[PDB]
This record gives structure tokens, sequence and C-alpha cells, in this order.
């Protein structure tokens, strides 16, 4: 069939959080309550439109 | 009675008799075509039912 169309390192560079998962869990329930509107908006459209690759912005 | 009531009576009987001959072939022909290409009420063969299918949004986004 059709050849799979997916992004590029470039597109998937970010730098990312070098943060550990203790770190994580002890700043979250703050940080699920300051940056929850992004967090909302990324799960929506991941369960809107299944494709990762439409949510990477 | 009379010649003319075993007469009309006779065609009465050959009338029913072939109706019913072109309605069996009539049937022949239907039923082979609907199981060659089952696309009527005959010969529908199951399929699971979509009713018993979850829709409601899940664990995993990617389904």
């Amino acid at each position: 069939p059709g050849i799979v169309e997916l992004p590029t390192l470039e597109e998937l560079k970010v730098e990312e959080v070098k943060v550990s998962s203790a770190v994580l869990k002890a700043a979250a329930h703050h940080y699920g309550a300051q940056c929850d509107k992004t967090n909302k908006e990324f799960m929506l459209c991941r369960w809107e439109e299944k494709d990762p690759r439409r949510c990477l912005k | 009675d009379g010649p003319e009531k075993n007469y009309e009576k006779t065609l009465a009987i050959l009338q029913i008799e072939s109706e019913k001959a072109e309605l069996r072939l009539k049937e022949q022909e239907v039923r082979r075509l609907m199981r060659a290409r089952g696309d009527g009420p005959w010969y529908q063969f199951p399929t699971p039912e979509k009713e018993f299918i979850d829709h409601s949004p899940k664990a995993t986004p990617d389904n």
C-alpha cells in the first residue's frame, strides 16, 4: 500500500525534562494543578486524533 | 350435468397446475440466485453484533 508518513528528527527535536520520577511525583499534584490546560488539550487531541503525529505541537 | 362442466373444470385444473409449475421453476431460480449471491431475505448467514462493541474512551489513546 502507501508509504507511511512520519515526522523527522528535526520535527521531533525538543529539549526535554531531565527529571527523575521521584521528582515528578513530588511535584505531581502542583503540576496537575498549574499545567492542566495544556495537558488536557494534548490528551483531548490524543483521544480525538488517534495518530500521535498530529499532536507533536 | 354435461360436457361443458368437465371441459371447464379441466381448464381450471390445467391452469392451476401450470401456475404451480412456473412458480416451482421460479422458486428454484430464486433460491439458486440468492444462495449464489445472498442479497435478499434468505441465506443470510450470521455476523457478529455491533451492539456489543465498546465505544467509550479507553486507557490507550491509539484505538
